[PDB]
């Protein structure tokens, strides 16, 4: 099996530098051309850099948007592809994929893609979330919907579970919305009315960037 | 640079239908045009290379054609596992460029939303803010309108909405809508309402609470 | 046409 495994992504301030790696296996590494391609938060795919294979000429290629800032290189003995990025920009923020090209005359396409590593470039401050319970109005069915509001955090991601994973069906975690440089998301869970409030329902929120975990038990309002 | 224009941007189809996705190049690119499918939470996957060449492991229902500037990806009898984003990409000249993608979404029977409204938490109020949250869950089709009302009067400012991706189990959509006010404004009014309009009902679904309850 | 295909 062709394996391409990227690493190195992280949160960097603008003007900073970061090196990505892609470890490959399952094919004769040195013969193939390899590229980096990124996917922006808008889901656009953008080619970032290419290094040609051994019978292709070995040269490097870059779009104007990264020329002078990024350097692609390879260590064939290690089966590893590198991307050294410098002078980073907020517009560089993306999931970065390593990709392997094909063979022969009909082989300039991307044939295989990695799993991606995430780069976020921002001058906004890392900010932990506030976690607020969503319980129905005191005056409000066989099923009850509860939730948690996770407000004012940066950067993405946060993860939300319910009762440490024992409530899995009936959960919706909504995509975060950005405003004034902070994210807010919500999560809903729907359970039988006989299970709440007689049994506890807790949202477990994790924000790794700020080393934060919050457990918020949802209690009925007065 | 070669600009690739993909049409349509989004398309909903019932499994078993057939589709034709268009990719048009701003200048001629011979047959140097490739197609990828990216499913949710996954990396892109090569479907067709050099306009029409098949890829081992890809089902025969995928077919490509075209040369010059106008290219087509046919999917004949779309299967559940085929829904996702379809990108084209050219290798005729540097820089390598991609189309913006066609999102193929699954058409199913209509489903009305389950609507729930939630008051600000006392925790949030201690911080000077007040968010009122409305969940509109498991509906189809995706088009829906939410109107917020305070004491029965429409409010447009301070609303933020978020839609989920199409559900992997039941192919419905869900939306969350949050109205954020100051605590002092929140406490100057009585009732808060979210009104959902959806093609499944002539009348909107109304959910409210008030602060005298 | 950019000619990136592997040759052996």
């Amino acid at each position: 099996e062709v394996m391409l495994v990227e690493s190195g992504g992280g949160l960097v301030k603008p003007g900073g530098s970061l090196k990505l790696s892609c470890e490959a296996s399952g094919f004769s590494f040195g013969f193939y051309s390899l590229s980096w391609v990124r996917q922006t938060p808008e889901k656009r795919l953008e080619w970032v850099a290419t290094i040609a294979g051994s019978g292709v000429g070995g040269q490097t290629y870059y779009p104007d948007s990264v020329k002078g800032r990024f350097t692609i290189s390879r260590d064939n003995a290690k089966n590893t592809l590198y991307l050294q990025m410098s002078s980073l920009r907020s517009e560089d923020t993306a999931v970065f994929y390593c990709a392997r090209h094909g063979e022969g005359k009909y082989g300039s396409n991307f044939a295989y893609w990695g799993q991606g590593t995430t780069l976020t470039v921002s001058s906004a401050s890392t900010t932990p979330p506030s976690v607020y319970p969503l319980a129905p109005g005191s005056a409000a069915n066989s099923m009850v919907t509860l939730g948690c509001l996770v407000k004012g955090y940066f950067p993405e991601p946060v993860t939300v579970t319910w009762n440490s994973g024992s409530l899995s069906s009936g959960v919706h975690t909504f995509p975060a919305v950005l405003q004034s440089d902070l994210y807010t998301l919500s999560s809903s869970v729907t359970v039988p009315s006989s299970t709440w409030p007689s049994e506890t329902v807790t949202c477990n929120v994790a924000h790794p960037a700020s080393s934060t975990k919050v457990d918020k038990k949802i209690v009925p309002r007065d | 640079d070669v600009v690739l224009t993909q049409s349509p941007a989004t398309l909903s189809v019932t499994p078993g239908d057939s589709v034709s996705l268009s990719c048009r190049a701003s200048q001629t690119i011979s047959d140097n045009l490739h197609w990828y499918l990216q499913k949710s939470h996954e990396s892109p996957r090569l479907l067709i290379k050099y306009s029409s060449q098949s890829i081992s492991g890809i089902p025969s229902r995928f077919s490509g054609s075209g040369s010059g500037t106008d290219f087509t990806l046919n999917i004949n009898s779309v299967e559940t596992e085929d829904f996702g984003m379809y990108f084209c990409q050219q290798t005729n000249s540097w820089p390598l460029t991609f189309g913006a993608g066609t999102k193929l979404e699954l058409k199913r029977t209509d489903a009305a939303p389950t609507v729930s409204i939630f008051p600000p938490s006392s925790e949030q109020l201690t911080s000077g803010g007040a968010s009122v949250v409305c969940f509109l869950n498991n509906f189809y089709p995706k088009d829906i309108n939410v109107k917020w009302k305070i004491d029965g009067s429409e409010r447009q400012n301070g609303v933020l909405n978020s839609w989920t991706d199409q559900d992997s189990k039941d192919s419905t959509y869900s939306m969350s809508s949050t109205l954020t006010l100051t605590k002092d404004e929140y406490e100057r009014h009585n009732s808060y309402t979210c009104e959902a309009t959806h093609k499944t009902s002539t009348s909107p679904i109304v959910k409210s609470f008030n602060r005298n309850e | 046409a950019v000619g990136l295909g592997a040759v052996f």
